[PDB]
């Protein structure tokens, strides 16, 4: 129980995690299915007990590297999962290793998830930082009050549209 | 203006010299287009289930009715790969008909005529663009009016001389300290409060912070002559 | 705006659990990988149209504590500094409104990738929009900020579309309780009527039920003994066992096949719908737009957005 | 297999990796046993009828 294993009950051949499960079954049902219609959890055949059929193999892999001719240095995104095979430190996006984790925000260099964007920056290595959505400016609001330019710049700026 | 203008043309030229990301969006199609290419290619490599990959091999293998299925499970593969290849190919020159058709847009309003949409040739107020030939698209050089510094003035909705409340034909009330003086939201020139700059409605007890001022008539040294 | 990320392990997804699968699958060769990049690229489409369409300035804009706008009330669209999350009370609606399967699917293969950007951030940007329209007006997205009164601004925006600024001042008082009409009767609406958002629950919808297709052919036969991997290759021997694999590898992939072309035309509509979003949020939102009706029905004043789940709400503003 | 950097240099099929987030591979998990359950039956079917 509570380990990845490779079980064979009852002619049933898979991988998954086995754990003491909450759903009951009634005296007759034998084999439970999920919402997909897989397995689910079975009835041990020689000693009665209901056990869950969770499968491995949980959440993806995410690569995070800056351009080969900057640095080689990585960091390794765990999508949706906590840290534990594993610099190692957890994000709304999951477990993140390689990584510094920095509460200075600055602008999305590299996106990462919920978020969260990571880039390259000072002796130099990754970091982890929540995204900037740019700098706070806090304009006065007064009836009385108007601003009025006393200045202009005419500006060129370049769009490209396939 | 003709200074500035020749200051952005020349950092637009520096930029695209250095920076070549800046045609990122149109490399982007070409780099999409060269991988499906490349895959379509690659497929034929493919075995799909089959003794090998190559017509010809499986031709010069077995007899003419295995050679049948296996140049049948062949042909479905590639039918498949060109199906796919087909679809994405459709789906990315819908995309690029409606970026065609946004651009066809942008032409006729921004560099023909003047644009009043916002944002739609680029930020800040447009005045007008210059298209650039690129492979596989265009380039727009979008001349837009932004305004650089600002001053926080004292302003006023009107300006109560005999009790009806005067109003901008077109700008706003603004006043440094001295006096009352009519400007454009988007430039600072200050201006006299006369009748010709003004339209009297309503009174001084209607319009909510209202102000008293001396409205100049431009009558009033005439009539005196 | 945004379309739900997904994605799904063309390996995992077929051959989850299989090492003869998987040496099928490298036969075909590149439609695994196509497919995976495919739903990727659909993903960064998705947080490129979010990105586009939430933000269109450089900075953020806040509303001064003291608040005196004339009569009009925006506390309804203001964001809410006391909530655990920063919102309005009408984005209450908008996020409650619109609707384990998460679960079942990502044990299938089937993953969903949280958005770039969080609905509190989403938040954030819809509130320094509003601040910025409230107080700069116009001016806040054409370049440097100018503080301009609100009065002026709509009198300036009455102007704009032929009525002379002088009803303004006049009317301020009637105009200020027309607006906070429309306002509850808005908030009213949203919290009865549950169809409000119908636009957004049917994008849900359609992606729940690709999902959920998606997931259930893995049970269908495709012409095999079983849909169970693990029941044939417990049952046959390696020839027949491969056969039957690959009766249903080519049953699956032409399931995911289907459904990698219908997201991406939905995400085709999805960026169509996220470009006039964008342009809907430059114009009638920051500026103000001439277009007859592209605003809403009547003469375009100005435009409040509000955020919603997997897309935007306008609150358009019309004479 | 060598490292991340490796896995997706191979995953693009080029040594160039430009900046960004890519996806490679799932996160596997190797069973750590072979655990067999069956009802307890102790005598052999009639094939000899």
């Amino acid at each position: 129980k509570n380990k990845c294993v490779n079980f064979n009950f009852n002619g049933l051949t898979g991988t998954g995690v086995l754990t003491e499960s909450n759903k009951k079954f009634l005296p007759f049902q034998q084999f439970g299915r999920d919402i997909a219609d897989t397995t689910d959890a079975v009835r041990d055949p020689q000693t009665l007990e209901i056990l869950d059929i969770t499968p491995c193999s949980f959440g993806g892999v995410s690569v995070i590297t800056p351009g080969t001719n900057t640095s080689n240095q990585v960091a390794v995104l765990y999508q949706d999962v906590n840290c534990t095979e594993v610099n190692v430190f957890q994000t709304r996006a999951g477990c993140l290793i390689g990584a510094e984790h920095v509460n200075n925000s600055y602008e999305c260099d590299i996106p990462i998830g919920a978020g969260i964007c990571a880039s390259y920056q000072t002796s130099q290595s990754i970091i982890a930082y929540t995204m900037s959505l740019g700098a706070e400016n806090s304009v006065a609001y007064s009836n009385n009050s108007i601003a009025i330019p006393t200045n202009f710049t005419i500006s060129v700026t370049t769009e490209i549209l396939p | 203006i003709a200074n500035q203008f020749n200051s952005a043309i020349g950092k637009i030229q520096d930029s695209l010299s250095s920076t070549a990301s800046a045609l990122g969006k149109l490399q982007d199609v070409v780099n999409q287009n060269a991988q499906a290419l490349n895959t379509l290619v690659k497929q034929l490599s493919s075995n799909f289930g089959a003794i090998s990959s190559v017509l010809n091999d499986i031709l010069s293998r077995l007899d003419p009715p295995e050679a049948e299925v296996q140049i049948d499970r062949l042909i479905t593969g590639r039918l498949q790969s060109l199906q796919t290849y087909v679809t994405q190919q459709l789906i990315r020159a819908a995309e690029i008909r409606a970026s065609a058709n946004l651009a066809a847009t942008k032409m006729s309003e921004c560099v023909l005529g003047q644009s009043k949409r916002v944002d739609f040739c680029g930020k800040g107020y447009h005045l007008m663009s210059f298209p650039q030939s690129a492979p596989h698209g265009v380039v727009f050089l979008h001349v837009t009016y932004v305004p650089a510094q600002e001053k926080n003035f004292t302003t006023a909705p009107a300006i109560c001389h005999d009790g009806k409340a005067h109003f901008p034909r077109e700008g706003v009330f603004v006043s440094n300290g001295t006096h009352w003086f009519v400007t454009q939201r988007n430039f600072y020139e200050p201006q006299i409060i006369t009748t010709d700059n003004t339209f009297v409605s309503g009174n001084c007890d209607v319009v909510i912070g209202i102000v008293n001022n001396t409205v100049y008539d431009p009558l009033q040294p005439e009539l005196d002559s | 705006v945004s379309m739900t990320k997904t994605s799904v392990d063309c390996t995992m997804y077929i051959c989850g659990d299989s090492t003869e699968c998987s040496n099928l699958l490298l036969q075909y060769g590149s439609f695994c990988t196509q497919l995976n990049r495919a739903l990727t690229g659909i993903a960064v489409e998705q947080d490129k149209n979010t990105q586009e369409v939430f933000a269109q300035v450089k900075q953020i804009y806040k509303t001064p504590p003291i608040k005196d706008f004339g009569g009009f009330n925006f506390s309804q669209i203001l964001p809410d500094p006391s909530k655990p999350s920063k919102r309005s009370f009408i984005e209450d609606l908008l996020f409650n409104k619109v609707t384990d399967l998460i679960c079942a699917q990502k044990f299938n293969g089937l993953t969903v990738l949280p958005p770039l950007l969080t609905d509190e951030m989403i938040a954030q940007y819809t509130s320094a929009l509003l601040a910025g329209t409230i107080t700069s007006g116009w001016t806040f997205g054409a370049g440097a900020a100018l503080q301009i009164p609100f009065a002026m601004q709509m009198a300036y925006r009455f102007n704009g579309i032929g009525v002379t600024q002088n009803v303004l001042y006049e009317n301020q008082k009637l105009i200020a309780n027309q607006f906070n009409s429309a306002i509850g009767k808005i908030q009213d609406s949203l919290s009865s009527t549950a169809s409000a958002l119908g636009k957004l629950q049917d994008v849900v919808n359609q992606n729940a039920q690709a999902l959920n297709t998606l997931v259930k052919q893995l049970s269908s036969n495709f012409g095999a003994i079983s849909s169970v991997l693990n029941d044939i290759l417990s049952r046959l021997d390696p020839p027949e066992a491969e056969v039957q694999i690959d009766r249903l590898i080519t049953g699956r992939l032409q399931s995911l096949q289907t459904y990698v072309t219908q997201q991406l035309i939905r995400a085709a509509e999805i960026r169509a719908s996220a470009n006039l979003a964008a342009t809907k949020m430059s114009e009638c939102v920051l500026g103000q737009s001439k277009r007859v009706d592209f605003c809403g029905k009547g003469y375009h004043l100005m435009s409040f957005p509000q955020s919603a789940p997997h897309g935007v709400v306008f609150l358009h503003v019309t004479y | 297999a060598l490292d991340p950097l490796s896995e997706t240099k191979c995953t693009l099929k080029s040594f160039t990796v430009e900046k960004g987030i890519y996806q490679t591979s799932n996160f596997r998990v190797q069973p750590t046993e072979s655990i067999v359950r069956f009802p307890n039956i102790t005598n052999l079917c009639p094939f000899g009828e």
